[PDB]
């Protein structure tokens, strides 16, 4: 009968993070703006449940700089809220993803995206 | 693309 | 940057916005029956008017968690808190004083907002 804590990271309910695995609890374990974060992720549409993107399929971690528009909005908001080794499932509304256009065949316009994101490490 |  | 609010019920009648995060240990988590010490400010959502505050009184409020000593919304809210967590909880009518309300200060069907800081507790 266990149910998981989902936290709204925006006021419009367009970024809702369900934590599947809690990270580490220290301040040292919290990533700052401009830090290079290393993540693994799986991206699937909410409706179809179809994987459009996975760093796990690739077997290569994804690296970016937090809080700098290197990734879709929802990622910058979601990763900013994570700590080292936190695993999560973030639900992203259209405007926190690829918007009215979507992206390629795999992401239609106005798609709700669900990403499972594990914060492996970070650094300056 | 722009961005991921 | 925006704040993380969490729905503690399935009807959206208890939404907690954590203004200050507490302590992250299990030793810092209060259990049912524990005497909790808190500071709070209670204002109506619509009018924004303070009807009750332990801060005005300058004295913390003590009660036992999970035993109906306080309105439903509190027992649910404080149960989800940890030491030195501050928060702003939005409570629907049925999680406070309901269709009657309570005196002049709280009308029938009031949405209440509380700022609850969990100071300490004990077993």
């Amino acid at each position: 009968q266990e149910t998981l804590e989902q936290v709204h990271l925006t006021e419009d309910g367009g970024v809702v993070k369900t934590i599947l695995r809690k990270g580490e609890g220290g301040e040292e374990n919290a990533p700052k703006k401009g830090n290079e974060v290393t993540v693994h992720y799986v991206g699937k549409l909410e409706s179809s449940g179809k994987v459009f993107d996975s760093s796990r399929e690739r077997n290569v971690p994804f690296k970016f700089h937090l809080g700098q528009g290197e990734v879709i909005k929802g990622w910058d908001i979601c990763v900013a809220s994570m700590t080292k080794n936190e695993k999560c499932s973030v639900r992203l509304d259209s405007k926190y993803g690829y918007g009215e256009e979507g992206c390629g065949e795999s992401i239609p316009g106005n798609s709700v995206l669900i990403f499972e994101i594990e914060l492996i490490s970070f650094r300056e | 693309a722009l961005p991921f």
